[PDB]
């Protein structure tokens, strides 16, 4: 519930004019704009209409929420666990007076805002000095064999984030080597659609993991 | 309408540039209409695919066809961004200066939207940069309110001239 005002917000900043929609564990759909408050504007004062492939068009119950900007937002969620994906989807936005707001053509879960991975946890590899990353793939999520994640190395003073790793499609572990001895590194993963097709946006970073190398 | 007027909305919607001109080789009509009044040559705008609307202009698409909401393809290519598509419309005698029931022009859709190549194609086209939508404002009043000054500078000038 506070994941999406954050995704929301995350999405507005890049497209504040735009007709937003997005997924978050490819199930549910979540379409929303932003526009400035007016003394008699309300959610039953649009209409939102979709059509998927031979369906007939439906119209879809609008909310209202505000937002820290003073933007107030309205969305619309769909479900889409039953729809094959990439398929095209009609959306129009239409005032009650019957004027144009917005019209567009979506393909189911295009654009894919995953939860952060969880259980992350650093590890001293048999291995003396190389440090083992382990975690979880963002819960109750499909597809884990098509997520691919990226790690952050960090170090304690001003360097902060010394390292950027990479982790291939569907691995959820990686061994860190030329890191420090004697060092507090913090580490934390985010998670991605590897297709890309899916988006190709990054998750929120995990929360983080710390660990004292050993001397040498 | 017609079966193959149908199959041509869904694949001009679809994207799929191959499929519009079998449909179209095979007699469909390139006029055809959605619940919305919405033609092919309207989807194609919006989306973004050339190809297809080269092919339903070339073959009698209606360059000025309106839904219901007063949208024109034009309207859909400046929103959305495809420069060349406003070109080839504006071209093939789309009306520039288009009003949608919110008396809105291309130029004020683009305007929104912070296109400002989009912007500099429609005002050569003959773009009347005083036009005010129903709410009053005008394509420079919409670039103040985005605070995009490039925009603002640009549509300015045109209106000295």
């Amino acid at each position: 519930d506070p994941k999406f005002e954050s995704k929301a917000a995350l999405l507005a900043a890049r497209g504040p004019e735009e007709l937003l929609c997005f997924t978050e564990r490819l199930e549910d759909l979540v379409c929303f704009w932003e526009e400035a408050a007016s003394a008699g504007v309300g959610p039953g004062q649009y209409s939102f209409s979709y059509q998927l492939e031979d369906e007939p068009w439906k119209l879809c119950r609008l909310h209202q929420a505000p937002t820290a900007r003073g933007a107030v937002r309205f969305w619309c969620s769909l479900p889409t666990a039953d729809t094959s994906s990439f398929v095209p989807l009609e959306l129009r936005v239409t005032a009650a007076s019957g004027a144009p707001r917005y019209h567009r053509v979506i393909h189911i879960n295009e654009v894919v805002l995953l939860d952060a991975p969880v259980g992350l946890v650093a590890r001293l590899a048999d291995e003396s000095g190389h440090v083992v990353l382990r975690w979880l793939p963002p819960p109750e999520t499909p597809m884990t064999s098509h997520i691919r994640y990226e790690v952050d190395v960090s170090a304690g003073q001003g360097a902060g984030s010394v390292q950027r790793v990479e982790i291939l499609e569907g691995r959820t572990e990686c061994v860190l080597s030329n890191l420090r001895g004697r060092t507090r590194y913090t580490f934390a993963v985010r998670a991605r659609m590897a297709e890309p097709s899916f988006g190709g946006f990054w998750s929120a970073w995990s929360e983080p993991v710390s660990l004292l190398t050993p001397s040498d | 309408g017609s079966d193959l007027g149908k199959k041509l909305l869904k694949a001009a919607r679809a994207g799929q540039d191959d499929e519009v001109r079998i449909l179209m080789a095979n007699g469909a009509d390139v006029n055809a209409t959605d619940i919305w009044d919405a033609t092919p040559l309207h989807l194609a705008a919006l989306i973004g695919h050339l190809e297809i609307v080269e092919v339903l202009l070339k073959n009698g698409a209606d360059v000025n066809a309106s839904d219901i909401t007063g949208t024109t393809p034009l309207h859909l290519a400046a929103t959305m961004g495809h420069l060349e598509i406003v070109e080839v419309l504006l071209k093939y005698g789309a009306d520039v200066n288009a009003y949608d029931l919110n008396g809105a022009t291309p130029l004020h859709l683009a305007a929104r939207m912070g296109h400002v190549e989009i912007v500099e194609v429609l005002l050569k086209y003959g773009a009347d940069v005083n036009a005010q939508d129903k709410f009053g404002k005008t394509a420079f009043d919409i670039s103040i309110d985005n605070g995009n000054e490039d925009l603002a500078e640009i549509l300015q000038a045109a209106a000295l001239e």
